[PDB]
DNA sequence: GCAGATATCACTCAGCACGA
DNA sequence: TCGTGCTGAGTGATATCTGCTTTGGGTGGGTGGGTGGGTTGAGGCAAT
């Protein structure tokens, strides 16, 4: 009861998008669309099945592109830290194995 | 008055046990300096002491069963002379004597001094001697039948050790009928079991059955060493002797690593096949280990906070670490930060900040590079001297392989995993490819590899500084081009660096004439290396400095000013922190002043040089 | 021919009741 | 008050008996021998 009243609370805020986005990643600085495609790629979207049986895909892909030195993998970080589900893999490291059925 | 004798000899085990007793209580080791015509080097404090009673003293308060034996020690004193060949013939009599007048010592040592330390502690506790230094070490090819049963010194390397494998003492049986429980002793690994149950009401024969899970164990473990290199007469496969090493010796020594290790020369037959008495003619050889040997006091603590009142502490370190280089100082110094480190961080709500400093030495061929490289792989604890085109992506960071032994999946440590929380060091980075150099993006930037192949989906830690160097695409550096062209290596790589200096050997006839005159003497004090090595590691374990506002009002103005003046990313912020970080550690202070930031900035402008 | 696990038979010993 | 001949009982030594292979694998070898048998497939890494 008390956990859902905090919820209910916190959906009743009229800012809270602009709260969830600027909560996400907090030790980057000022980064407002990564933080958005982030938050939107963890929320995710409806998957369904058509009549057929062929299924449309609900899940959502984000790349960030950027020069060196700049606050790329700490997004990264942060996700594997805070998402139930995650894992993280390095291009080098990684093979056709291990990132798939082996 | 039946008199006990040592088997096959006439020495009698009495007269052992108080001359031991004897020694252990009236020894001071002044005679030791006696002995090896020391005479002149004997003080009043320790030498006038009763060693071994301090020795056991130390022991009760510490709660250990353990006593350290030096067998110069006996031959030092007069009514031990002969109890030395006894215990180099004899070591298994002479040992099992030892350990029980080192425990009646202590009983009686309890007793008289009227202490209310509880008698039941030391009662119940085994008490083990491990002498050691008890002669020449023999090598691994010169032992013969005639040293079988006698005490050998020995040193190798170690190449593999079996897992602990639980070894039985003290049987339990229990009777099927009555439900009567007896415990057993084991005598030359045989059970010496019952016939019929003890008690007198129940007499039924062959109704004991073993308790397996209510008998006492001890510690087991196998390890197989291989002589050193050295040794080898004509360069051959070296060969190998097993070693066994029970109780507090298990899990002492690692594999790769060398050890002078003390022990007996055991001979044990071998079974023919398993369900037969038939043994083989040839006996196995192996060592009974009792001693191994891996080859701060206030006073020192004294003596270190000394050194940071000095003024000229800088220099005195930095001229230290490299005595040979000549006119290297900023180098020396750029160096040395490294080895300091910067500060940890543990930071939840994110991730951990760590304080390593990634240093990159590119310039003129002749100048002194590998030889630093060499001198800070010396220094440093733990690191790989990995080159150019000798190591590979997959060396460097780990490499997934199998155990034989045990038959399941498993991945060795690369040249970087291996120099966790060392310095890595590069001879020639230029002359790798570029799908390698890959690899360490990652290394400087998070300090952790993360691998997912074949089934191994892990991360291995790799919280280590990387030194490289690198030469010119041309025979010389060419000042009028840019640092981008001279150098090779990508851009952005040159950025990742901490610190990127430059060294070039221009020509002049003063340069050129005490450089000549500094290498030719080979045919301004400097600290001992044994000093600076603990000075180092006090520095990096003890003191962890604490930035200050005044740092930040002007390591802000630093940075803005660095980007201003047009390359200057924010890393090159972070480098400031962690140096001035690294700085103050060298002084032993837990706060970073004006004065630290302001030279890592010095340090910074004038290692590029400014032109 | 050789070692090990197994079962067979024969011999000798401590208790018992009676007679001296 | 007591001494000794008869008995059931239980080990000790000895009689027959099965077994004498056994086993998949290269730190068990090839002077133990093939009539004792062993017939992959993907994935990772150095060389280039
Ligand atoms: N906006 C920022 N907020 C916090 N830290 C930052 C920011 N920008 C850069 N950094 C720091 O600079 C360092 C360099 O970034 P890095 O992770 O190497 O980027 P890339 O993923 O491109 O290699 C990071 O470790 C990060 O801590
Ligand atoms: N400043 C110096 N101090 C001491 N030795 C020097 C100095 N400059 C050159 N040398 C000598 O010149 C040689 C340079 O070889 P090396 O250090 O291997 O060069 P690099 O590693 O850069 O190819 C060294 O053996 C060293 O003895
Ligand atoms: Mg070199
Ligand atoms: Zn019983």
């Amino acid at each position: 009861s008390d956990e859902i009243n905090e919820l209910k609370e916190m959906v009743k805020d009229e800012h809270i998008y602009d709260k969830l986005v600027r909560s996400i990643a907090p030790a980057v600085f000022g980064h407002e669309a990564v933080k958005k495609g982030i938050l939107l790629q963890m929320l995710g979207g409806v998957h369904k099945s058509t009549v057929e049986g062929i299924k449309l895909r609900g899940d959502i892909n984000i790349c960030v592109v950027g020069d060196p030195s700049t606050s790329k993998s700490q997004f990264l970080k942060y996700v594997v830290g805070f998402a139930p589900r995650s894992v993280y893999t390095s291009g080098k490291a990684s093979s056709a194995a291990g990132l798939t059925a082996a | 008055e039946p008199l006990r004798i040592i088997w096959g000899t006439n020495v009698s085990i009495q007269e052992c046990t108080t001359n031991f007793r004897n020694f252990l209580m009236s020894f001071k080791y002044k005679f030791r300096k006696i002995l090896d015509e020391r005479e002149e080097f004997i003080n009043n404090t320790t030498d006038e002491e009763l060693y071994y009673i301090k020795q056991l003293n130390e022991m009760r308060e510490l709660g250990t069963s353990n006593l350290n034996l030096d067998a110069r020690n006996l031959l030092a004193y007069k009514q031990t002379e002969d109890l030395y060949h006894q215990l180099l013939n004899y070591p298994q009599e002479v040992i099992s004597i030892m350990d029980q007048t080192i425990k009646d010592c202590m009983v009686s040592l309890i007793v008289d001094n009227n202490l209310d330390y509880d008698l039941d502690e030391i009662e119940t506790k085994f008490y083990k001697v491990r002498p050691y230094n008890v002669g020449s070490c023999k090598g691994m090819r010169e032992l013969n039948p005639n040293d079988i049963d006698k005490l050998i010194n020995l040193k190798g390397l170690v190449l593999r050790s079996t897992p602990v494998i639980p070894d039985m003492k003290v049987a339990f049986f229990k009777c099927n009928v009555c439900d009567h429980t007896m415990a057993v002793e084991i005598d030359r690994g045989v059970i010496q079991e019952p016939a019929r149950c003890e008690r007198i009401d129940c007499n039924e024969p062959n109704s004991m059955s073993l308790i397996h899970n209510r008998c006492s164990f001890a510690d087991k473990q196998v390890i197989k060493l291989q002589e050193t290199p050295d040794f080898v007469p004509d360069g051959q496969t070296p060969h190998s002797i097993s070693l066994c090493v029970y109780d507090e010796l298990v899990d002492s020594c690692r594999a790769g690593d060398r050890i002078e290790v003390t022990g007996t020369f055991r001979s044990i037959p071998i079974r023919a096949n398993s369900r037969q008495r038939v043994l083989k003619s040839l006996y196995k050889t192996y060592v009974d280990v009792v001693h191994v040997k891996k080859v701060i006091t206030d006073q020192d603590l004294a003596k270190i906070r000394e050194v940071a009142a000095r003024e000229d502490l800088y220099s005195l370190l930095a001229r230290s670490i490299a005595p040979s280089i000549y006119e290297l100082e900023d180098v020396k110094k750029g160096i040395l930060l490294q080895l300091f480190g910067g500060t940890n961080k543990t930071f939840t709500k994110g991730g951990r900040y760590r304080g390593d400093i990634n240093i990159l030495l590119c310039g003129d061929p002749s100048t002194s590079k590998s030889q630093i490289l060499q001198y800070v792989h010396k220094i440093t604890p733990r690191g790989v001297y990995t080159s150019g085109k000798g190591s590979s992506a997959v060396g460097l960071t780990a490499y997934i392989t199998r155990d034989v032994d045990t038959k399941q999946l498993v991945l060795e440590s690369g040249a970087l995993v291996l120099s966790d929380g060392g310095v890595c060091c590069i001879d020639e980075f230029d002359k790798m490819s570029d799908s390698t150099r890959s690899v360490l993006h990652e290394v400087m930037e998070q300090q952790t590899i993360s691998i997912a192949k074949a089934g191994i989906i892990t991360t291995l830690n790799a919280r280590s500084s990387i030194l490289a160097s690198a030469n010119p695409i041309g025979s010389r550096y060419n000042p009028n081009l840019p640092v981008t062209e001279n150098i090779d290596l990508p851009p952005p790589l040159l950025s990742r660096f901490d610190l990127v200096y430059l060294v070039l050997d221009k020509v002049d006839e003063k340069n050129d004439r005490e450089l000549a005159k500094h290498l030719t003497n080979l045919y301004d004090d400097v600290l001992p290396v044994e000093f600076l090595t603990m000075y180092i590691s006090y520095a990096k374990e003890h003191i962890h400095p604490i930035i200050t506002e005044a740092a930040k009002t002007e390591l802000v103005r630093a940075y803005v000013g660095m980007r201003k003046m047009g390359t200057a990313t924010t890393r090159q912020l972070e480098s400031m922190i962690r140096l001035a970080e690294a700085h103050a550690k060298m002084k032993l202070k837990n706060v970073v002043e004006l004065e630290d930031v302001q030279e890592a900035v010095r340090l910074i402008r004038s290692a590029i040089k400014d032109y």
